[PDB]
RNA sequence: AAGAUAAGCAAGUUUAUUGGAAGACCAUAAUCAUUCUGACGUGCAAAUCGAUGAUUUAAGAUGUGUAUAGUGGCGAAAG
RNA sequence: GAGGCAGUAACAAUAUAUGUAUAGAUAUAGACUAGGGUUUUCAAUUUAUUGAAGUGAAUCGGUGUUAUAUAAAAACAAAAAAGAUUAAUAAUUCUUUAUUAAAUUAUUAUAAGGUAACUUGAUAAUGACAGUAUAUUUCAAUAAAUUUAAGAUAAAUGAAUUAAAUUUUUAACUAUGGAUUGUCAUGAUAAGAAAUAGUUAAUUAUAUAUACUUGAUAAAAAUAAAAUAAUUUUAACCGUACCUAUACCGCAUCAGGUGUCUUUGUAUCAUAACAAAUAUUUUAAAUUAAAGUAAGUAAGGGAAUUCGGCAAAUUAGAUCUGUAACUUUGGGAUAAAGAUUGGCUCUAGCAUGCUAGAACUUUUACUAUGUAAGGAAUCUGACUGUUUAUUAAAAACAUAGCUUUUUGUAUUUACAAGAAGUGAAUUCUGCCCAGUGCAUUUGUUAAAGUUGUGUAAGCGAAUGUAAACGGCGGGAGUACUAUGACUCUCUUAAGGUAGCCAAAUGCCUCGUCAUUUAAUUGGUGACGCGCAUGAAUGGAGCAACGA
RNA sequence: GACCCUGUUGAGCUUGACUUUAGUAUGUUUUAAUAAAUAUUC
RNA sequence: GUGUAUAUGUUACGAAGUGUUGGAUUGUUCACCCGGUAAUGAGGAACGUGAGAUGGGUUUAGACCGUCGUGAGACAGGUU
């Protein structure tokens, strides 16, 4: 046969990988004050970024919900908690919304980068100095304290309301996000290109649930499912 | 005035279905509307980019949602900080 | 189609204008290839010619520069 | 090396008694780049052969910067134009008037003025960035008037036709002021309107100001200073002829193919067509064959021809009346169906070149060129789109919409990133885990090591899972005849529910009934023990759309 | 001769055909020193 | 000849001179109806005749449904 589509797409990512910003905030020993300068828009991502200014140095950050040009925010380990400020994790009471959490201390940020997605805090445990967070995916993860984070819900709202009612709307989405579009179903192909292909009618003939035990080039279909079907 | 119940979604004509054009009328009403400026008090705030709202008079940009000036999940977290 | 203005009748509702949205409709130049199973068929031509047709601001057409090589590449998919 | 067929097929063939002319005929024409390389010009000898001559740059290209460890003769960048000369070069030679940069000379302000916006020698700025619609009429061009010149008519004409030149207030900001006011459209103002006084500019159509579409918001880097006058054997290296199709590529003087720009006159929407401009071109016969390739016309009948109305014919522009069933309420619709159209002389409106009405007249008026045949039903695909260069353009592919699954240590961070199936909207999505797969959890099984002994995953067993692969029976009696609501019985994982049909799915089969026709194996509507229909391997359904 | 047949002549493709292999999972041996705790054998 | 009164039939012998013609359905040959006439007779010639024509079916490479096969695939089953 020939090399299929999945392996040929990953080696096309090594010839020209996709490029993004990775915005991080600095670290400062005591509480300082900074000003918001302007709001911009990037090519790949939907959430707008913000340029703040600490000690006559301009950095880049993800914009929170209510933010206007010229406003003042504070950064430090013991800043007061309000909209757009960045404090330590232990100060916030249970029930609020944070949107950039570093895994360890003195890191930029790891969790909650996209627009419209936020996390919640559920508790504090004074023994061993740990707090449990509620991830946007729905899983409870235990975080160590003394990491610092930003208070508020991120901007850009709910983008998934109105559909791509035309085909032309989805053309410019996948082109900016560097994905392959359109896609051909694997049953329509000839049996050289794909395992499911060929035949006299369009059907599969093999079970579509494939274990994870098998090697890398044999993985296709619903890989390693614990369940299949509508629940009710 | 010419339309009975379609409204702004009459540009689509007689395609894409029925309930797909209902979902367009909810979103396109709140996108093209102008709002009050929180700074200057005038009604000149419009949208130009996804997530960026700016005023015509005072020229001050505000962060916000995709299609609305305020987000319903955005206003509930302002109340719990007031207490 | 939204938006806006007036004149009537009496919370609203008829009539007349202004405005110019849409993967809306139609032609020339340019492009493609449905039918005559027309012409030609040691041909003008190792795939052309005539009439008839389809097409229009876009998921279009095109020059140059850089990247992808044979159990390999590229593919809105006919091997 | 040379025959027959055979001088056969197939191609080329304008007029003049005197001419470097008078006529006819066909073809739009001209510049930069890619490719060609002396084909350029002249002389001599007959699209040939030989021999000479010809390409002149401080301001026209390259040489310079870069496209997120080798990239631009169309992106960025110091500076010029006329008028003439040669057999052939000319923003390059010559005349006239200019501009840039570098080296040497002569001279010198170190600040004034305005309440303010700002004016004058008195530095630290940028290269640099989508698309569409409307309003300006800058130039230019038309039209008119005038002044010189040209060509023709048997005649006639308030003086025709052609050429050259000369002419035809708005936006910001400042000071007073204290509440109104604009655009073709949307408006602007106590974060100060109108009205006054004033200071800057008016970007030359590839411009200016507004508005509109987007899960698309529309490149990089080298690059800076300034007053007045003068000077120069100061400004290096390479290409500058000619052809745009009979001087390229297809083995050719090939009806094919090949990037960009410019181009005059009539043309009441345009298109089509004709004429200008410019370039090429010389001599057989003819009222007569048959059968061909094109273009025309036809008495009476009107699809009887044929697998099939294949080919041809009819309709058509513009103004006024009028417009159905169905529907996803937007459409269907320019539905269908009728009536009018010339020429000349006037009247009436205001926006002054557009529109209504009236009288007179004729071998009657969009029709030279261009320009929809219409209606009623069925099957299938939602739509715009794409595809076997050279026998298949479709019911195939794609698409939005719906659903399942993997990942919390992503240069990117779960409204994100990989893997699969169906195919817009409306209404539905029934039963089965025995078989094969997939997931989760507590009998059999290798080697190496130790004086000797012991300990692996996997397979097997238990529990979940069918919008995972898939599957969804048969026989007997029982209420004038007839049928079986009801009952009995073999087994199995469960025994096809809601729906639909001789359908693109029914062998017997040209099934049975009705209707369409003079006559039907065709079409449509009903019937069902369905050889072998059936639910996201999706079932049912047609509004809009279809070479 | 593309249809059909023969040849101990070939090639593209599939799989519960025969024989094997890249990748991957799990054992054993190699692994810095030190102190302590716990369990199993004697 | 007659189970031939006339009319209308039926059987036998001689006889190839001349006639045997129009349409609806199907790819048809075959088949079956309508209309008419004196009478729509049976057949051969490489199952006459493609450098005479047409290309509807059959019969390469696109594609759909139903049945079989775990699968590539198959069907003198049905379509374009
Ligand atoms: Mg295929
Ligand atoms: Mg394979
Ligand atoms: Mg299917
Ligand atoms: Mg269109
Ligand atoms: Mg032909
Ligand atoms: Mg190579
Ligand atoms: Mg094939
Ligand atoms: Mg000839
Ligand atoms: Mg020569
Ligand atoms: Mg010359
Ligand atoms: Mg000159
Ligand atoms: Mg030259
Ligand atoms: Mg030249
Ligand atoms: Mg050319
Ligand atoms: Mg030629
Ligand atoms: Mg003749
Ligand atoms: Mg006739
Ligand atoms: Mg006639
Ligand atoms: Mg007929
Ligand atoms: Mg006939
Ligand atoms: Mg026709
Ligand atoms: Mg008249
Ligand atoms: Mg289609
Ligand atoms: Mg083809
Ligand atoms: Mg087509
Ligand atoms: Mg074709
Ligand atoms: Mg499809
Ligand atoms: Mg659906
Ligand atoms: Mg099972
Ligand atoms: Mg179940
Ligand atoms: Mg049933
Ligand atoms: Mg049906
Ligand atoms: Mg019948
Ligand atoms: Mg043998
Ligand atoms: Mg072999
Ligand atoms: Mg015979
Ligand atoms: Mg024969
Ligand atoms: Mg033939
Ligand atoms: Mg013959
Ligand atoms: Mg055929
Ligand atoms: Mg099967
Ligand atoms: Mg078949
Ligand atoms: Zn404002």
């Amino acid at each position: 046969g020939k090399v299929t589509r999945k392996i040929r797409e990953e080696t096309k990512k090594l010839r020209n990988p996709r490029k993004l910003s990775s915005p991080k905030y600095p670290n400062f020993p005591e509480t300082t004050q900074g000003t918001v300068v302007d709001l911009v828009h990037e090519r790949g991502r939907g959430v707008p970024l913000a340029h703040v200014k600490f000690n006559d140095e301009i950095y880049s950050l993800i914009a929170t919900e209510g933010l206007y040009t010229g406003q003042t925010i504070f950064i430090g380990d013991n800043a007061p908690i309000s909209i757009g400020n960045i404090t330590k994790l232990k100060n916030v009471p249970g029930g609020m919304a944070v949107h950039s959490i570093e895994y360890d201390y003195e890191d930029g940020g790891c969790v909650g980068m996209t627009g419209g997605a936020y996390s919640t805090v559920v508790t504090h445990r004074e023994e061993t100095n740990e707090t449990v967070l509620g991830l946007p995916s729905g899983q409870k993860k235990i975080f160590s304290s003394e990491v610092r984070c930003i208070v508020g819900v991120p901007s850009a709202g709910g983008i998934k309301e109105k559909p791509f009612l035309k085909a032309s709307v989805a053309h410019y989405f996948n082109k900016a996000h560097c994905k392959k579009w359109p896609r051909v179903r694997c049953v329509a192909m000839n049996p050289v290109d794909h395992k499911f292909g060929g035949g006299n009618h369009q059907h599969v003939g093999r079970p579509t649930t494939i274990s994870k035990r098998r090697p890398h080039a044999q993985l296709m279909g619903l890989i390693g499912a614990r369940r299949t079907g509508r629940v009710k | 005035n010419g339309t009975k119940k379609v409204g702004i979604s009459g540009r689509f004509g007689a395609r894409y279905g029925s309930t797909l054009r209902k979902r367009m009328k909810k979103v396109l009403e709140t996108q093209k509307k102008t709002y009050e400026c929180r700074a200057c008090g005038k009604t000149s705030v419009k949208r130009d980019v996804v997530g960026i709202w700016t005023c015509r008079s005072c020229k001050i940009k505000f962060a916000g949602g995709a299609y609305a000036y305020v987000t319903p999940a955005g206003t509930t977290f302002n109340n719990m900080l007031k207490q």
